């Protein structure tokens, strides 16, 4: 009558390494350039 | 009727349009108070910054309203550096949204290019400095005045 300790069929065997982990995000942006500036509403020559 | 305090700035010019029962001396008398009231500051190169209109037809009043009938009234268009407080509000609020690029796709997806935003912000950046360059005083000026509140 000894069955020889029969094993299960068929399980979550494909999940045994699984968690799963998460990816990443980082946003974060670049500064625009506003260095092209000069005023016009005054005098630079006729002041002299 | 633009929400600011004019004492944060200086006036460039003021323009007054008089309706109804008005007479030219009683305006010359009314502006004299405004010139003397130097806490109403003009730019240091504008000594008589007034333009004036007078018209024999009054305010008309609508029946659907709460506003009274008057004999005489005025409209006041004025140029001042007191609203430069407000340029520095908009261009600050723009920087917060654009530093995260928020909503930018809704303008790009409808045919504007992205570099447009940079341009208009740079025009405002030049604008900031345009308002700095008119608000300065003369190096040829000096002054002494008897009144110390106006």
């Amino acid at each position: 009558p000894d069955l020889k300790n029969v094993k299960s069929k068929i399980g979550s065997t494909e999940n045994l390494k699984h968690q799963p982990g998460g990816g990443k995000v980082q946003i974060i942006n670049k500064k625009l350039d506003l260095s092209n500036v000069q005023s016009k509403c005054g005098s630079k020559d006729n002041i002299k | 009727m633009v929400k600011c305090d004019p004492r944060h700035g200086k006036y460039m010019a003021c323009c007054l349009l008089y309706r109804g029962d008005v007479v030219p001396k009683d305006v010359n008398a009314a502006i004299a108070t405004i010139k003397t009231k130097r806490s109403i500051q003009f730019v240091d190169w504008c000594p008589t910054g007034f333009k004036v209109g007078i018209n024999y037809q009054p305010p008309t009043v609508v029946p659907g309203g709460d506003l009274a009938k008057v004999q005489r009234a005025v409209c006041m268009l004025s140029n001042t550096t007191a609203i430069a407080e407000a340029w520095a509000r908009l261009d600050h609020k723009f920087d917060l949204m654009y530093a995260k690029r928020a909503f930018v796709h809704w303008y790009v997806g409808e045919g504007m290019e992205e570099g447009e935003f940079s341009e208009a912000r740079e025009d405002m950046a030049a604008l900031e400095k345009d308002y700095e360059e008119v608000g300065v005083d003369s190096v040829e000026g000096e002054g002494e005045e008897e009144g110390e509140e106006y």
